[PDB]
């Protein structure tokens, strides 16, 4: 007897109108569609956003959450607050999924759809016979590349240049890259915000160092978002890293019904759609895919009883939503990045990453990574 | 004004510790009217749920003063809930680069002096040894000042490496005359890694090591003595000049018993520490009964978890009560700036080259490193 | 384990002012305060004296406080104890001893000479003897708490006649050091309760419970065990 | 008994909403003013919008004001429309006032009030000391500087690569910038329209001709007008030169008015003011104060009888324009761009220009020409 | 459907002219129905004012095409008053760059067969002798081969320049012993020119010139004779085929005296233009008359000035009647593009040295520069 | 200046055919085409026949056509008239000349000879004497138009008794090359008009007048000038 109507709630922060468009699309596709056998059931978020999340204030859009009565949360998390809702959901055993990036060492109940660039980025280097570069960076994301990068470096004997530009403004940027080029290096990896990797390459193409000669490694996983178009006509060796593949007829139908969308009703709708907005619109297909299989199983989940305050004295774990985690990390659906399958911990497995590389008739594919083939080149 | 009685609450790793000990005896130490009240509580450092479910329930209850600890899991989350709720906390655990003023650190901070004494050995390329669960700042500033410097700085993670990898990493470092590494973790887990070191391979000649942390003498280095192996470390307490023996004596000639079982085993500077952190708060309440300002609670703020968040008013005051506390206690100097964090410090220089404890200078935010 | 010489017990005159020489070889009593204990021939240990680790106050008897002075110096690490007006009831049995808090190993009393010029507590049974590889509970029964400060606050010592006191389980947390005797008290131990596993022939002396929770550390009764053959 | 209202009309073509708005302005400030001694005749404008100015509409705007009643045209002209305008303006006997390019030989009752760039541009190479450089030209604004580049390399030996790019588009820009650095050409005048000019620099900065080693010379009357902030960060030699001061207390009161403005009434008014609005503003200045001239020498001006067909069997020329004719060159007027003077042919003498380079501190001054001390550097 | 008499304008500038004679004996030759009626105006081509009433006067008179000359001043009003009011114009004057397709330009383009020529001759450094009152066109194409090319050019402006700039250049010339000159200038002006290079300056050793014209024979070179003195020029119209010389007899037996006094001796290439204009405006209307298209005047054209255009509907068509025309006439075959310009024409390069008038070969669009 | 030659005048049989060879030298009919007149003694010039410049068609006289006809060669330059049934009358003076239109110095007529086997223009004054150093002007009125296609088309040859005609005025704007005569026509001209200043002794010969408008030019009466001494 599993209710129609489920109150799962969302969580948003700033400068996440893109992938509220995405949200809402796909929630709309969801709720209105044709095949009544394949989705017996409706679908309402309930959004909190939060306005430069610190932990108070994601402590808070949780116990609202929980007080609504959710029974799973798509939430983002920057640095400082990908500890604290995860252990609120390592306590109330409330499922949750995130398009933020991964992390080691928690598992439990957080399953995170971002692929981890570690094994593409180690096998581009390794391939491109790199010695000596410059790694810029931030710690917006964590510290997993910076400590890869660390570790090959001291198991093979490179020169990396780690510079951290968190607190850097234009007159720094274009005093940092002048110094670079005096030391004669050439060779560079960028691992920065979207915002931050914009700035980089205008301040890179107004210092002048987008002619021919200069190498710069892209450490994001969308690489036809980024304007690039100055770097077309200086030539300089640019190769990125793609996850959503264009060539797709689920991609392609997603594209025509975004070109069917209205301007001001979904915000956003200008630019095409980037990675995130491709992992949120596999989140809600995995949410979709996952009640399908707790339907299948003859399994009814309500939460009735654990209703009361975010935190009491004891525990008030949910009785099913154990069986709920075993089921959400059992898919084997095929959305826009892929074939998105999960393991114990929840990273995500079989995964298919493009690579590739801006020349003069633009950016076209060299090569796929995958976990088990490594890099291949066509 | 001002009750004689004010309540704080205590966010303890453990119940049997030295810390523990050094706060009961730092409470017992009071004389003045404004009187403390503890409300220790015991948790997991990480487990952030639970820490904030007895943030939530102290601030319930009415604390003014939180002392407690944490770790990488829970800092961000105890600096926003102090910063949103506006709740002074005081903590010796490690700093942080970005934090709110209402948080009070007590640890100074270790990322200029190492660059200093570095800088003063005229070091090139060396093996640094870091703690993951410890804080990555240190690590972001060695690996810029080694960019802009030309420098060859091979980063290690304690976690990541393994029995494999070390015997990899000193056979490569053999192969060079000059070895140079510098090391930074607790001096707990120090101890278990330093016996690693000296029970598997011999030092000898060279292996000029640095031991980043706060505490030199409570490290166990007597098989460190067996050849070379000359280290380079840094002390805050010292224990000799005339306001920390007079304390060390009152602590050990009490009759407080310290029920936290033996408390000596090597002093710790963790202890110092929270010593400090109860003389600065008793000290701060008691300045701030001397102005007359009314801190009384205008009835009970149950609102730990609430759509208003607006703050108790005096809070500010008690900020601001907390960021000029200055007195000559265990750790020295005591003085915060205006971001809340510990300044005006001074760090002693111990190098040991065969033949034992030598001081060679002193560090100061002003004058950097003064050799002696 | 540190070391004390306490040697030279003798007679003295009637009245003399007589001194004893106690040695803390191998230490200084700048890490561990020197303690000074009176006991008597068939009757419970009396503290005698204590001093502070820095040597800069130094307490005197609970009985007889301005008739005996004593006089240590940690450098020298040599204590001696003068008197004035000695009869012969103040011709005790003075025995230094080292803090028990700083260390187990440390909680090493002198030897104790003797010369020829408090807690209350009930320990039972006074009398036992076992053969060598059984197991004996004793209890010792105290008015005040059974634990101060949360811990136990509860010693027991076994001295034997004519041998050196040794200080068996310090309250109920740390035993002897060196040699860790089975017998530590445990639980609750509303009576102060101890349980040897096994006995041996050295084992044979008087452990007497003094009750550190009570102020000052001071041997009652106590109860006799020995070795049956 | 003059004439209260005059007839006064007006032409401008596309893209010149500035200028007109800055005649709007000069109307408004000369005709709702104080100190009516000084201004006792009120202006109003018969303003026609031509739209791709040919010679048809400029002759139907010219026949409309005739038959209108006008007495001095304001005007603009492209190079197809120079020759016939002013051939309207000297059998009709209708004086003439435009801020255009400056032209030769036709004079009579043509007025110029856009300074000769020949004598500024040849002092600059001269003193310069350059050998061998790449004009690059385009035929809008008439060939005298063309004819006096070719003129100046003959008489000197210099090695001129004279290039029109009237019919270049984006890619071939690229092409002939790059084919140029090929032949290590680094030295570069440009003269060409402001859009022009404005997408020179723009695929310069592109390709990545704006660091340190490449030389161009800004051939406009304005220097501070045009988006230069890549060459500040690349330090390209760039040489301008500038008409307006902006330390004047004439122009900063301008400035002052001009900020003190709406926006959908006189629209394109979130810029500096261009050389072509100060030739405007000057213009109307220059205008009442000749009419107050006409006023003052006891002559009544009037036009009824004059009235009739704009293309009549015989020639009707104005009887009163030959004395408005010989009042306008008699004017001893200072304006936005310095003293305003003017000769028996009409260009304008005796006048001020400023020169400019640009280096990572910014524009600023580096010396003076004038037409009686050539260049004089501070 | 056609009316048997249509009226054409002509904006002639000088009636004593040998345009004039050619116009009239070419309209006697009409021997076809349709009758071409002419208008002719006789103005400066110059002050546009003028031009333009003469322009009107005529619209409003109702001509269907129009015959002229236009120089630099006012090609841009007729050609604007052309493509507007869509009047057929016809011109032997110089081609412009830009045009819309209702005016037809008769004389051939030179910007090309020039570049050819001297592509042929392997030409470096040379100087460039241009008449400002002709058109830029050609010296922006030539400077920009030489900029594409790396060529030396030294551009002069026959009336900027005086007689000492004149001995000054060639002074400069002498000492390089590989001295080459193009000029392009109308031969009447060409005449005075080479009479001032032969008045004072030597005309011998070296001194290739390329003279840029349609007409070599027209210039009298006899003086150019006398020693060395290269020169290379363009021939469109040739008085020895047989069609050229029947029209050239029925000129000289002419049963009518034409105007003027004298129209021979080296008669201009112009006359010819004017004839092949006359012949292919008669061409045009007798193919529209036979295509049975009307033509005829739908009311009154009115005037030049209105606020609404409403050019006339059938104009266009007059403009395709000016398309397709072809056939054989003085300078050849007579055919125009899209553009409304004539293409595809050959043209007989002379070069003369020291022998006589020899042909070395032609020039065609489609093969460039074909020698023999 | 071009050059014709004419002589060989002499006596013919009765009937025979007779021939005068016109030479053109220095120059050739191609450029210009060559005209033969008859004039009679005492009487007006008369065509007797005209060519083609490119020597394709030839016209005959106006009076006799089929009784002469004239051939005649370019490249040699060359005319020879024969003519069938010659009489008395019919043996007239026959001279060539060159195409007036080409230019007035090709306006050169040959030498013409005699053998012994239109425009209606009356000119005043006939009889004209005057000392060397004066002018005078002769009026040549006519019954056609004044002046034909624009200028006007009226001229005036001065030929002598016995010496080669020479053409004097033409149209009315190109007098005789070489020797630039004084006397041309200018004005309106409603007659032919021609101010003479100075007369010579050369100048001694009837000047006639021949109306180009009116069709053929053929010489008319005239009027006769001489000089006084
Ligand atoms: C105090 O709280 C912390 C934070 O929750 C505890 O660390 C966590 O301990 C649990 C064990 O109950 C770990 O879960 C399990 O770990 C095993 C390790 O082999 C793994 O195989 C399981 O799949 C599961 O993940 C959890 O990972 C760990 N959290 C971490 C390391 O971040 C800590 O144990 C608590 N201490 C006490 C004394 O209660
Ligand atoms: C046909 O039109 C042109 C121009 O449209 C006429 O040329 C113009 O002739 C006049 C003289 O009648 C020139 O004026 C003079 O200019 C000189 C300049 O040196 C000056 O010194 C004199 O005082 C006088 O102002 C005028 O400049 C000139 N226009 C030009 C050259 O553009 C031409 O005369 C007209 N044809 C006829 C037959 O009138």
């Amino acid at each position: 007897a599993f209710p129609s109507s489920v109150q799962i709630g969302g969580l948003f922060i700033r400068n996440t109108d893109q992938e509220y468009t995405a949200f809402r699309l796909a929630i709309f596709l969801h709720n209105t569609s044709p095949n009544a056998s394949e989705a017996p059931f409706n679908l309402v978020p309930h959004v909190d956003n939060i306005e430069t999340a610190n932990s108070f204030a994601v402590t808070n859009a949780f116990c609202s959450q929980y007080s609504r009565g959710v029974f799973a949360i798509f939430g983002l998390y920057d640095k400082r607050s990908v500890h604290t809702l995860t252990s609120f959901c390592s306590a109330l055993h409330i499922s949750l999924i995130t398009p933020s990036f991964p992390t080691e060492g928690e598992s439990q109940f957080v399953l995170q759809l971002r692929p981890s660039l570690r094994g593409a980025l180690l096998s581009l280097l390794d391939h491109y016979e790199w010695n000596c570069f410059v790694f810029l960076y931030d710690t917006d994301r964590g510290y997993s590349i910076l400590q890869a990068i660390m570790e090959k470096a001291g198991q093979n004997g490179w020169h990396v240049s780690a510079i951290c530009v968190e607190n850097f403004n234009d007159v720094s940027y274009r005093q940092l890259l002048e110094e670079l080029d005096r030391r004669q290096e050439k060779k560079f990896v960028i691992d920065c915000e979207i915002e931050r990797l914009q700035n980089i390459l205008e301040q890179i193409v107004s210092v002048g160092k987008h002619v021919k000669g200069y190498h710069y490694i892209i450490a994001n996983l969308g690489f036809k978002d980024i304007s690039l178009e100055r770097f077309i006509h200086g030539g300089a060796n640019v190769t990125g890293f793609q996850l959503v593949d264009f060539n797709t007829p689920m991609v392609t139908k997603l594209m025509d019904r975004w070109k069917k969308l209205d301007q001001r009703e979904y915000p956003g709708s200008e630019t095409p759609p980037k990675y995130t907005s491709a992992l949120t619109y596999d989140g809600v297909l995995v949410m979709a895919e996952t009640f399908r299989s707790l339907r299948r199983q003859k399994i009814d989940i309500s939460r009735r009883g654990n209703a009361g305050d975010c935190l009491a004295n004891p525990a008030a774990p949910w009785g099913q939503g154990i069986d709920m985690e075993r089921t959400l990390k059992q898919v084997r659906i095929q959305g826009l990045t892929g074939n998105v399958q999960f393991d114990h911990y929840g990273r995500r497995v079989n995964y298919t990453m493009d690579v590739f590389e801006l020349k003069s008739t633009g950016p076209r594919k060299v090569g796929y990574w995958n976990d088990m083939d490594k890099l291949v080149l066509i | 004004n001002f009750p004689n009685n004010i309540q704080i609450g205590g966010l303890f790793p453990n119940q049997q510790s030295q810390e523990h000990a050094a706060f009961r005896f730092a409470l017992s130490q009071l004389t003045e009217p404004p009187k403390l009240l503890p409300q220790i509580d015991i948790v997991n450092i990480s487990d952030s749920f639970e820490m904030t479910y007895r943030f939530c329930s102290q601030f319930s209850k009415g604390v003014y003063a939180i002392f407690g600890f944490y770790e990488r899991r829970t800092v961000n989350m105890l600096t926003s809930f102090c910063g949103a709720l506006h709740v002074c906390f005081i903590t010796p655990s490690f700093p942080v680069d970005t934090s709110n003023q209402f948080v009070l650190q007590l640890r100074p901070e270790l990322q200029e002096a190492l660059i200093s004494i570095i800088d003063h050995y005229k070091w090139q390329t060396f093996v640094y040894i870091y703690d993951a669960d410890r804080g990555l700042s240190v690590l972001q500033r060695v690996l810029d000042t080694a960019a802009e410097k030309n420098w060859q700085v091979t980063a290690v993670n304690i976690l990541t490496t393994t029995e494999e990898g070390y015997r990899m990493l000193f056979q490569d470092l053999e192969k060079k005359k000059e070895r140079l590494v510098v090391v930074d973790c607790e001096s707990e887990r120090l101890n278990a890694i330093l016996g690693q070191i000296v029970k598997l391979e011999k030092n000898g000649i060279g292996y000029h090591y640095i031991l980043a942390n706060l505490g030199f003498m409570d490290i166990d280095l007597n098989k460190f003595k067996e050849s070379g192996a000359n280290v380079t470390g840094f002390q805050l307490v010292n224990y000799t000049d005339t306001i920390p023996a007079r304390i060390m004596q009152q602590w050990r000639t009490s009759d407080s018993r310290d029920h936290t079982r033996v408390d000596w085993k090597r002093p710790k500077y963790t202890s110092a520490l929270t010593y400090d952190g109860v003389k600065v708060m008793a000290e701060a309440f008691q300045s701030l009964r001397r102005q007359r300002i009314d801190i009384s609670r205008r009835g009970n703020a149950g609102d730990c978890l609430a759509n208003p968040a607006v703050p108790w008013g005096q809070g500010i005051d008690i900020q601001r009560a907390l960021q000029q506390v200055r007195f000559e206690g265990l750790t020295g100097n005591v003085q915060f700036n205006e971001k809340g964090r510990r300044t005006n410090y001074t760090l002693h220089v111990i190098e040991m080259k065969h033949d034992g404890i030598r001081k060679i200078g002193y560090w100061n935010e002003d004058d950097k490193f003064v050799p002696a | 384990e540190v070391k004390l010489l306490e040697s030279g017990g003798g007679l003295v005159q009637p009245g003399g002012s007589l001194k004893l020489s106690c040695a803390a070889s191998g230490f200084d009593f700048s890490e561990y305060w020197m303690s000074w204990v009176r006991q008597a021939p068939g009757k419970g240990l009396e503290w005698i004296g204590e001093i502070n680790p820095d040597s800069s106050s130094i307490d005197y008897t609970p009985s007889l406080k301005d008739k005996i002075i004593i006089s240590r110096d940690n450098a020298k690490k040599t204590l001696y104890l003068q008197l004035s007006k000695v009869r012969s009831e103040d011709t005790a049995l003075y025995y230094c001893a080292r803090p028990r808090g700083n260390y187990v190993v440390m909680d090493y009393w002198g030897q104790g000479t003797s010369v020829t010029v408090n807690i209350v507590l009930t320990q039972s049974p006074a009398s036992l003897a076992v053969s060598l590889g059984q197991r004996a509970t004793i209890s010792c029964r105290a008015s005040e708490s059974v634990d101060s400060y949360g811990s136990s606050f509860v010693h027991w010592y076994q001295q034997k006649p004519g041998q050196p006191p040794k200080l068996l389980i310090f309250l109920a947390s740390k035993l002897e050091s060196g040699v860790p005797a089975r017998f530590s008290g445990s639980g609750s131990r509303t009576d102060f309760t101890l349980t040897i596993d096994p006995v041996e022939a050295d084992d044979a002396a008087t452990y007497y419970c003094q009750q550190t929770n009570e102020d000052p550390y001071t041997f009652g009764g106590g109860t006799k065990l020995e070795i049956k053959r």
